[PDB]
């Protein structure tokens, strides 16, 4: 469903 | 001070499709 | 949204989505009012009757974005969440009176095509367009049915909806607070807000200086684009000097 966002955010 | 204006719209003088629905809908 | 259509790109640049890190989801829409202020409902962050208590950590808002899945690589720009601050006279336990939160961004957030906040509305701005009869527009990634999820941003107007009509519709407590907007059964136009659709912006465009303003936050309604009930939204200027007191203060 959702798309992985970049690393950096989580 | 540029709030509300939309660099797509406005800012460009363009027109969404449905803006003039809400500017018809103000009649007072 | 419910009988609502796709946003242009760009129509909405001060749309936000408040996004949970994990389990990664959709928690509420928001709006961009600066480069370090989002404005979104008070529920979407605290609801203690369902045990939802979100903190800073929890969280990240989405700026710049269409596509609800989808990560829009050089369109959105994802942010972290420096500081929550919800109204203190936030009434959860009864009517969501008060429904209405801030979060301040750790950094700024760069503008773009895609990217640019809304305006807040004065005494005047209110007086002149806060009237039945007159249409807002809502936007979000909420539901399309009452009873699933779009593809891409979802926009509908609705017409601003006469106090006594309001309240006759439910049999919960409106406040001076609260309006609430739609159409009337059997009008031929129908449309609503939905669950998802929550802490997003009901925007007005000021026909004296042709800016858009943001009049409303999504709060709450009895299910979605039912015949005979209205969304109802947070009244923005209302509230309006607990937000300066907040902005001033804190930033
Ligand atoms: C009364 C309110 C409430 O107590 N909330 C909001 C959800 O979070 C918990 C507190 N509530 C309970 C469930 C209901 N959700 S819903 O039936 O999907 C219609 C959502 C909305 C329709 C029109 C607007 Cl504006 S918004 C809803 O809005
Ligand atoms: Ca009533
Ligand atoms: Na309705």
């Amino acid at each position: 469903d959702f798309e992985e966002i970049p690393e950096e955010y989580l | 001070a540029d709030c509300g204006l939309r660099p797509l719209f406005e800012k460009k003088s363009l027109e969404d499709k449905t803006e003039r629905e809400l500017l018809e809908s103000y009649i007072d | 949204i419910v009988e609502g259509s796709d946003a242009e790109i760009g129509m909405s640049p001060w749309q936000v989505m408040l996004f949970r890190k994990s389990p990664q989801e959709l928690l509420c829409g928001a709006s961009l009012i600066s480069d370090r202020w989002v404005l979104t409902a008070a529920h979407c962050l605290l609801y203690p009757p369902w045990d939802k208590n979100f903190t800073e950590n929890d969280l990240l808002v989405r700026i710049g974005k269409h596509s609800r899945t989808r990560y829009e690589r050089n369109i959105e720009k994802i942010s972290m969440l420096e500081k929550i601050y919800i109204h203190p006279r936030y009434n959860w336990r009864e009517n969501l009176d008060r429904d209405i939160a801030l979060m301040k961004l750790k950094k700024p957030v760069a503008f773009s095509d895609y990217i640019h906040p809304v305006c807040l509305p004065d005494r005047e701005t209110a007086a002149s367009l806060l009237q039945a009869g007159y249409k807002g527009r809502v936007t979000g990634w909420g539901n399309l049915k009452e009873t699933g999820q779009p593809s891409v941003l979802q926009v509908v107007n609705l017409p601003i909806v006469e106090r006594p009509v309001c309240k006759d519709s439910t049999r919960i407590r409106i406040t001076d607070n609260m309006f609430c907007a739609g159409y009337k059964p059997d009008e031929g136009k129908r449309g609503d807000a939905c669950e998802g659709d929550s802490g997003g912006p009901f925007v007005m465009k000021s026909p004296f200086n042709n800016r858009w303003y943001q009049m409303g936050i999504v709060s709450w309604g009895e299910g979605c684009d039912r015949d005979g009930k209205y969304g109802f939204y947070t009244h923005v200027f209302r509230l309006k000097k607990w937000i300066q007191k907040v902005i001033d203060q804190f930033g």
